[PDB]
C-alpha cells in the first residue's frame, strides 16, 4: 500500500474537496464520526482505502488531506460542518485576506508568507506515510488563490518531493458562474508555471457541468453545490482505482503511463455517463452499450470539444456497477463501426478497461439518481486544445490593451511574465496541432 | 433581432446573403470580431470552430461544416472514396484515381496503367491538384515535379452543333439537421471549341471551366451566354437529340452520387448534438459520357454561383438554412 | 480485436482490448523570485511615500 | 471579518452619510439605540463589515463624522439615528471652510486633520482585518472637497495597501450654492484620480432631473436628492454587506471594475425609481437599470462604451430569469460593450430587498461616457479661469495659479484617456 495526499487550494478546491471526501466516506462506509464499522483491523492497516485514510487508535479514519485558503470563511464551514470530526484542525489552514482574484497576489505577495506553513503541514502528513506515492491537487484556474498559490505550491512540492507524482483536478473558468474578469489571465499564468510540475491534470470546464446539470438534472439555475456533487462523482470514478482492490491505475505513476505519452500533453478528457435526475419518477436503466456510446458525446464531456476533429493518444474506460468484459467489448465493436475514432500512428488503437462491481454511490437527498451501471472515460485527445484556444484568445484581447495588468505589476510581478506565459501556451497549442492535425 | 458577422469579404454568395438578412430588418450586422453573434459567415481557411457555441444565451450557427474539406480537396476526396466501405473500390461513378506526391500510389498506378499499355485501351490520364493531359505516364510525373492522376474520360457527351464537351455544376445545401437540398437549377459549363482527340496541348477544348474559355476561346459566347447552358435548354436538347429527359438520363445518377458522398461523411461532421450548429453550400461538378453515364470529378466547398441564379439560390439559403434556426416575424429538391 | 492481461478479483476486473496495432528550479531560485517581487513592491511603495512626502 | 471604515465630511457628506446609516441599519435590523431586532441571520452574518459590537450586543457604526463647522453634525446628532454614532467619532471645528477648497485642504482643514486621523487610527486598530475606507462628500464645497481629499491623501500615507473608495457628489449649475463650485470640483478630481481606487460619481444634475422628470417632484429639495443617494449607496454596498460570490469585498470589486488605474469613476444606477404597490418583473428591472433616466451621473451611456459593469438584483426572484435578461440586454446592445474585455458584465443576486420594495436592481457602470461629466466641469472651470475670476478667494489662502493650471490639465488628460478607449 502506498499513501496519497490530497491538497485543496482556494474556494473551488476546498468546496470540491468537501464533496469528494463526503462521497468517499459513503463509499467506504465511514461515518462523520470517523468510525468505520467494517475495518476489523482497529487502529491501523494497509488496505486499499488506507491510501486516502489514516487510522487512530480510537478507530477514527482520518483523510490524508490538507485544506488551504487565504480567506477563512469557506474552510470555516468545514470546521463547523457535518464532517468536522473527520478532520484534524492542523489540516485546515486559513489566512485572513484572500488573493482578490489576482494570480500575482496569491503567488508572490500572500504566497510567500504562508507557503512555509503549508509545506510544514504537508510534511506532517507525509511523515505518517510508509511509502508516499504523491499528491492530488484541487484548485480553480480563475481564482487568485487557486491559480497563484497552487503554482507556487507545485513548484515547492517538486523540490521537497522530487520523486513523487502530482496530479491535478483543475476548474476551467466559465462566465456563467465566474466571479472575475481576469480569470483568463490567472488561468494562463498558472498553467505556464505549473506545466512542468504536473504529471497529469484533469480539467473540468464549469460550462460543461453547468449545462449537464441543466439538461440532465433539470436544474434551472445550478449552484456550486449542484456542480460539486457531480464533479465529486467524476473525481471518485477516477480515484476509485487507488482506493479499491483492482489492477488498473493502482498508483499515481500508472496514470501518466496509461494516459500521458507526451509530458506537456497531460490533459486527458473525462466523459461521464449516465447522469440521471433523482426527481425523475420513471427511468429506464441504461445498458453497457448505451452508457459506453454516451462516452463519445460532447454533451457528456467535462470539457466541450470535438474529439472527431482530433486524434487519440490513449483511452481508459472506468466502469462501476453491473458490468462484464463481454458486454464492454461488444459495445466497443459496435461503436467503432459507427463513430469517427482516430488514434495517432505511433499509438495502438485500443482501450484499457477497469470494472468495479460496486455501483456508484449517491448522496442521500442529492440530485443524482441511483443507476445500476456507470462509466467514466479518460481519453487523451488533441481536441481538448480547443479549450486552450478559447482561453488564449480572451487573453490576447485584454492583454493587447494591457487591461487590468497594473493589478499584477502592483503585486511585484513583471509584465514580461504575461508574454512569457502566453508564449508557452502558444507552444502548447502548436504541440497539439502537430500531434492531432495532418 | 438576430445578429451576424462577416469574415469572408471575397465570398460572392454570402455577400448577397448578408444583404438579404439586413433587408428583413430583423438581422443586425456586427463587427467581425464581436463574439456575440447568432450567425457566422466564416472564412475559408482556419475557421475558429473551437470558439463556437460557447456564448451563453446565444444559439450559434456557422456557414461551414468542420471536416467537410475531406470531400472538397482532390487528394483527400480520392482517399475518402477508396478507403470508405460505403464507397469502396467498387465505386462506379468516380474515375480511376491515384494520389501522387511530388519529390503514394505510384506502383498501383503503373500496374493498372500496364493493363492499358499492352491491352490496347485509351491510356489518357489527367493530372490535377496547372493541368496537364497526356497519354505518356512518364510525362505526367515529370510535370508533377500533392497531385492526383485521374483517368481522362476519352468519350464524353458532346453537344451539337459544335462537337462541344461540358461539365455539370450542381449546388447542394446541407442544413443543421443534415437535410440534403439539391438546388433545382443547375448549369452546364460548356467548351465553345470543337473537341479534339489528338491535340491535348489545346486545353481550351478539354477544360470546360469558365475562366479558361473566356481567355483562350474565340468562340466564347457563340452558342450561349458565357458558355453557360441551363437545365431548361439542356433538357429540351436531350429530348430532341437523344429522345430522353434530363431527370432520367442524368439527374437520377447525380442525386445518387450527392447522397452517397454526404451520407458517408455524415457521422464525422454532423452537428446534431453539438454545442454549435453548421450548414454549408456545396458545388458538385459532374461529367457525362456518350453512354449517358454520370461521373463525379470534384466537390467545391466554397462555390460561387451563376450570375442569373444568385438571387434565387441565396434567398433559398436564408429560408431553409438560416431562418429555419432563427425564425422571422421550394427551389430545393430534398434528397 | 484482442483481449489481453485480464485480471480478476472479487471487487471487479480489468483488461485491455486492442483494435489495431500502431502504424527543476531549486529552492534557492524560488526564493530569489519571491524576494525579487517583494523588493519591487517595496520600491513602488517607497516611490509613493516619496510622492506623498513632496 | 473584513472591516470597512466609513468617513463623512462636510455638509453634503454628513447629510448623505447620515441617511446611508439610517437605511442600512434598518436593513440590518438595527434600531436607533444600536440594538438588533431583525428576524434573519442574513442580517448579522456580515454586519461586522460596517458595525462594531459593544457589550450588551449593541452595534456601533464604524463611522467618522467630520466638519469644519458644528452645524450639520449637530443636526445629525439630533437626527433619527443620531444616538447610534460613537460620540468620540464626532470631529469638528468652528471656523468653517466657506465653500473654499483651499481652506479645507491647506489652512482650516490642516489644523483639524490630525484629530481626524487619530480617530481613524483608533477604529482601524480595532479591525480584525481592515479592507479599506469609504468617504462620502461633495466636490463643490470646501470641507468635503478640500479637507476630504486632504484626508484621503493622509490616509493613503498611513495605509498604502488599503482600498480607498468614495461617494463623490458632483456640482451642477442647476443645483448650485456658489459660483466657485467648478474650481473646487476640478481641484478635487485631480486628487481623486491619483488617490482613490473606486469613485461613485453622483451628479446633482442627474438627481434633480430624476426628481423633476420622473418622480414628479415640482420643487426638489436636498432631502429629495439624498433619498436617491441613500438608495443608491445601499444597493452598491449590498454585495459588501450580505453573503455573496461576486464583488464581496472592495479589492475584488476594484479588480473587476478597474482595467486602468485612473479610469475608476463609476456611473451608478437604480431601479425602480422611488420618491407604489405593483412589483417590477425581472425584465422590467433590467430594462430600467440600464436606462439613462435611471443613471446618477447625467451622462448618456450611448455616447460611450462600457468597460466593465456590475449589476445587483435584490429580492425573491428567478435567478434563471435574471441571467436570461442580463444576457438579453448584452446581446441586444453588444456594440456598447468593449469587445477587448470579454464577459465584462457581472451579476449578483441578494435575497433581501430594500425597504418598501419587493424587487430592486442597482447598476454600477464604468463607461467612457463619464467623460461628459468631466468635460462639463472643465468648461465651467475654464470660463472663469480664463479671466482669473474669483481666484482671489484661493490666492488669499496661499495658492498659486499654477496649481489651478495643473488641475485643469490633468482633468483634461483624464477626458482624453476615456476617449482613447472609447475608440479602441
Ligand atoms: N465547480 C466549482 N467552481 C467553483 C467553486 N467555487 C469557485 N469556483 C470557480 O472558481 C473561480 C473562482 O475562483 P475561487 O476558487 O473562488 O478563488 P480562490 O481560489 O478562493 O482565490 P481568491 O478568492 O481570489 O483568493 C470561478 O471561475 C468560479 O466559477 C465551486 O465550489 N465549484
Ligand atoms: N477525368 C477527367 N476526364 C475528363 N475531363 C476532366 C477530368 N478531370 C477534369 N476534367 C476537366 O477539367 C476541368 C477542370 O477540372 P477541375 O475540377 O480539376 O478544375 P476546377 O476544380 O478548378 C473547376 P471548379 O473549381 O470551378 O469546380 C473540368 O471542367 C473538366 O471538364
Ligand atoms: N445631493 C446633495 N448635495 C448637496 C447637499 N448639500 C450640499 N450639496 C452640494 O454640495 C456642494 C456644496 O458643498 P457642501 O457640502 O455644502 O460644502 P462643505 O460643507 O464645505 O463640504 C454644492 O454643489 C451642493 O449642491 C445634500 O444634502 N445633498
Ligand atoms: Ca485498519
Ligand atoms: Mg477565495
Ligand atoms: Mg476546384
Ligand atoms: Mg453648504
Amino acid at each position: 500500500m502506498r499513501e496519497c495526499i490530497s491538497i485543496h487550494v482556494g474556494q473551488a478546491g476546498v468546496q470540491i474537496g468537501n464533496a469528494c471526501w463526503e462521497l468517499y466516506c459513503l463509499e467506504h462506509g465511514i461515518q462523520p464520526d470517523g468510525q468505520m464499522p467494517s475495518d476489523k483491523t482497529i487502529g491501523g492497516g494497509d488496505d486499499s482505502f488506507n491510501t486516502f485514510f489514516s487510522e487512530t487508535g480510537a478507530g477514527k479514519h482520518v483523510p490524508r488531506a490538507v485544506f488551504v485558503d487565504l480567506e477563512p470563511t469557506v474552510i470555516d464551514e468545514v470546521r463547523t460542518g457535518t464532517y468536522r470530526q473527520l478532520f484534524h484542525p492542523e489540516q485546515l489552514i486559513t489566512g485572513k485576506e484572500d488573493a482578490a482574484n489576482n494570480y500575482a497576489r496569491g503567488h508572490y505577495t500572500i504566497g510567500k508568507e504562508i507557503i512555509d506553513l503549508v509545506l510544514d503541514r504537508i510534511r506532517k502528513l507525509a511523515d505518517q506515510c510508509t511509502g508516499l506515492q504523491g499528491f492530488l491537487v484541487f484548485h480553480s484556474f480563475g481564482g487568485g488563490t487557486g491559480s497563484g498559490f497552487t503554482s507556487l505550491l507545485m513548484e515547492r512540492l517538486s523540490v521537497d518531493y522530487g520523486k513523487k507524482s502530482k496530479l491535478e483536478f483543475s476548474i476551467y473558468p466559465a462566465p456563467q458562474v465566474s466571479t472575475a474578469v481576469v480569470e483568463p489571465y490567472n488561468s494562463i499564468l498558472t498553467t505556464h508555471t505549473t506545466l512542468e510540475h504536473s504529471d497529469c491534470a484533469f480539467m473540468v470546464d464549469n460550462e460543461a457541468i453547468y449545462d449537464i446539470c441543466r439538461r440532465n438534472l433539470d436544474i434551472e439555475r445550478p449552484t456550486y453545490t449542484n456542480l460539486n456533487r457531480l464533479i465529486s462523482q467524476i473525481v471518485s470514478s477516477i480515484t476509485a482505482s487507488l482506493r479499491f482492490d483492482g489492477a488498473l491505475n493502482v498508483d499515481l505513476t500508472e496514470f501518466q503511463t496509461n494516459l500521458v505519452p507526451y509530458p506537456r500533453i497531460h490533459f486527458p478528457l473525462a466523459t461521464y455517463a449516465p447522469v440521471i435526475s433523482a426527481e425523475k419518477a420513471y427511468h429506464e436503466q441504461l445498458s453497457v452499450a448505451e452508457i459506453t456510446n454516451a462516452c463519445f458525446e460532447p454533451a457528456n464531456q467535462m470539457v466541450k470539444c470535438d474529439p472527431r476533429h482530433g486524434k487519440y493518444m490513449a483511452c481508459c474506460l472506468l466502469y462501476r456497477g453491473d458490468v462484464v468484459p463481454k458486454d464492454v467489448n461488444a459495445a466497443i465493436a459496435t461503436i467503432k463501426t459507427k463513430r469517427s475514432i482516430q488514434f495517432v500512428d505511433w499509438c495502438p488503437t485500443g482501450f484499457k478497461v477497469g470494472i468495479n462491481y460496486q455501483p456508484p454511490t449517491v448522496v442521500p437527498g442529492g440530485d443524482l439518481a441511483k443507476v445500476q451501471r456507470a462509466v467514466c472515460m479518460l481519453s487523451n485527445t488533441t481536441a481538448i486544445a480547443e479549450a486552450w484556444a478559447r482561453l488564449d484568445h480572451k487573453f490576447d484581447l485584454m492583454y493587447a490593451k494591457r487591461a487590468f495588468v497594473h493589478w499584477y505589476v502592483g503585486e511585484g510581478m513583471e509584465e514580461g511574465e504575461f508574454s512569457e506565459a502566453r508564449e508557452d501556451m502558444a507552444a502548447l497549442e502548436k504541440d497539439y496541432e502537430e500531434v492531432g492535425v495532418d | 433581432m438576430y445578429t451576424f458577422v462577416v469574415r469572408d469579404e471575397n465570398s460572392s454568395v454570402y455577400a448577397e446573403v448578408s444583404r438579404l438578412l439586413l433587408a428583413t430588418g430583423q438581422w443586425k450586422r456586427l463587427r467581425k470580431d464581436n463574439p456575440r453573434f447568432n450567425l457566422m459567415l466564416g472564412e475559408r481557411n482556419r475557421l475558429p470552430f473551437g470558439r463556437l457555441g460557447h456564448e451563453p444565451g446565444l444559439v450559434q450557427l456557422v456557414n461551414y461544416y468542420r471536416g467537410a474539406d475531406k470531400l472538397c480537396r482532390k487528394a483527400s476526396l480520392v482517399k475518402l472514396i477508396k478507403t470508405s466501405p460505403e464507397l469502396s473500390e467498387s465505386c462506379t461513378w468516380f474515375p480511376e484515381s491515384y494520389v501522387i506526391y511530388p519529390t503514394d500510389e505510384r506502383e498501383v498506378f503503373l500496374a493498372a496503367y500496364n493493363r492499358r499499355r499492352e491491352g490496347r485501351e485509351g491510356n489518357v490520364w489527367i493530372a490535377k491538384s496547372g493541368i496537364l493531359i497526356s497519354s505518356e505516364a512518364s510525362e505526367l510525373l515529370d510535370f508533377i515535379d500533392v497531385h492526383v492522376i485521374q483517368k481522362y474520360l476519352e468519350k464524353p457527351l458532346l453537344l451539337e452543333p459544335g462537337h462541344r464537351k461540358f461539365d455539370i455544376r450542381s449546388w447542394v445545401l446541407v442544413d443543421h439537421l443534415y437535410n440534403i437540398y439539391l438546388y433545382r437549377e443547375g448549369v452546364l459549363r460548356t467548351s465553345s471549341e470543337p473537341y479534339n482527340s489528338a491535340n491535348f496541348q489545346d486545353k481550351t477544348c478539354h477544360l470546360t471551366n469558365h475562366c479558361i474559355q473566356k481567355e483562350y476561346s474565340k468562340n466564347y459566347g457563340r452558342y450561349e451566354e458565357g458558355n453557360e447552358m441551363f437545365f431548361e435548354e439542356f433538357n429540351q436538347y436531350l429530348m430532341d437529340a437523344l429522345n430522353t429527359t434530363l431527370e432520367n438520363s442524368i439527374l437520377l445518377q447525380i442525386k445518387h452520387i450527392i447522397r452517397s458522398c454526404l451520407m458517408c461523411i455524415e457521422p464525422a461532421i454532423s452537428t446534431k448534438h453539438l454545442h454549435y450548429q453548421s450548414f454549408q453550400l456545396f458545388g458538385f461538378d459532374f461529367m457525362v459520357d456518350e453512354e449517358l453515364k454520370v461521373w463525379l470529378i470534384e466537390v467545391n466547398g466554397a462555390p460561387a454561383c451563376a450570375q442569373k441564379l444568385y438571387a434565387e439560390l441565396c434567398q433559398g439559403i436564408v429560408d431553409v438554412a438560416i431562418s429555419s434556426v432563427f425564425p422571422l416575424a421550394s427551389i430545393f429538391i430534398k434528397l | 480485436m484482442e483481449v489481453i492481461e485480464l485480471n480478476k478479483c472479487t471487487s471487479g476486473q480489468s483488461f485491455e482490448v486492442i483494435l489495431k496495432p500502431p502504424s527543476d528550479p531549486s529552492l534557492e531560485e524560488i526564493q530569489k523570485k519571491l524576494e525579487a517581487a517583494e523588493e519591487r513592491r517595496k520600491y513602488q511603495e517607497a516611490e509613493l511615500l516619496k510622492h506623498l512626502a513632496e | 471579518m473584513r472591516e470597512i471604515v466609513h468617513i463623512q465630511a462636510g455638509q453634503c457628506g454628513n447629510q448623505i452619510g447620515a441617511k446611508f446609516w439610517e437605511v442600512i441599519s434598518d436593513e440590518h435590523g438595527i434600531d436607533p439605540t444600536g440594538s438588533y431586532h431583525g428576524d434573519s441571520d442574513l442580517q448579522l452574518e456580515r454586519i461586522n463589515v460596517y458595525y462594531n459590537e459593544a457589550t450588551g450586543n449593541k452595534y456601533v457604526p464604524r463611522a467618522i463624522l467630520v466638519d469644519l463647522e458644528p452645524g450639520t453634525m449637530d443636526s445629525v446628532r439630533s437626527g433619527p439615528f443620531g444616538q447610534i454614532f460613537r460620540p468620540d467619532n464626532f470631529v469638528f471645528g468652528q471656523s468653517g471652510a466657506g465653500n473654499n477648497w483651499a481652506k479645507g485642504h491647506y489652512t482650516e482643514g490642516a489644523e483639524l486633520v490630525d484629530s481626524v486621523l487619530d480617530v481613524v487610527r483608533k477604529e482601524s486598530e480595532s479591525c480584525d482585518c481592515l479592507q479599506g475606507f469609504q468617504l462620502t462628500h461633495s466636490l463643490g464645497g470646501g470641507t468635503g472637497s478640500g479637507m476630504g481629499t486632504l484626508l484621503i491623501s493622509k490616509i493613503r500615507e498611513e495605509y498604502p495597501d488599503r482600498i480607498m473608495n468614495t461617494f463623490s457628489v458632483m456640482p451642477s449649475p442647476k443645483v448650485s450654492d456658489t459660483v466657485v463650485e467648478p474650481y473646487n470640483a476640478t481641484l478635487s478630481v485631480h486628487q481623486l484620480v491619483e488617490n482613490t481606487d473606486e469613485t461613485y460619481c453622483i451628479d446633482n444634475e442627474a438627481l434633480y432631473d430624476i426628481c423633476f422628470r420622473t418622480l414628479k417632484l415640482t420643487t426638489p429639495t436636498y432631502g429629495d436628492l439624498n433619498h436617491l443617494v441613500s438608495a443608491t449607496m445601499s444597493g452598491v454596498t449590498t454585495c459588501l454587506r450580505f453573503p455573496g460570490q461576486l464583488n464581496a469585498d472592495l479589492r475584488k470589486l476594484a479588480v473587476n471594475m478597474v482595467p486602468f488605474p485612473r479610469l475608476h469613476f463609476f456611473m451608478p444606477g437604480f431601479a425602480p425609481l422611488t420618491s407604489q404597490y405593483r412589483a417590477l418583473t425581472v425584465p422590467e428591472l433590467t430594462q430600467q437599470m440600464f436606462d439613462s433616466k435611471n443613471m446618477m451621473a447625467a451622462c448618456d451611456p450611448r455616447h460611450g462604451r462600457y468597460l466593465t459593469v456590475a449589476a445587483i438584483f435584490r429580492g425573491r426572484m428567478s435567478m434563471k430569469e435574471v441571467d436570461e435578461q442580463m444576457l438579453n440586454v448584452q446581446n441586444k446592445n453588444s456594440s456598447y460593450f468593449v469587445e477587448w474585455i470579454p464577459n465584462n458584465v457581472k451579476t449578483a443576486v441578494c435575497d433581501i430587498p430594500p425597504r418598501g420594495l419587493k424587487m430592486s436592481a442597482t447598476f454600477i457602470g464604468n463607461s467612457t461616457a463619464i467623460q461628459e461629466l468631466f468635460k462639463r466641469i472643465s468648461e465651467q472651470f475654464t470660463a472663469m479661469f480664463r479671466r482669473k475670476a474669483f481666484l482671489h478667494w484661493y490666492t488669499g489662502e496661499g495658492m498659486d495659479e499654477m496649481e489651478f493650471t495643473e488641475a485643469e490639465s490633468n482633468m483634461n488628460d483624464l477626458v482624453s484617456e476615456y476617449q482613447q478607449y472609447q475608440d479602441a
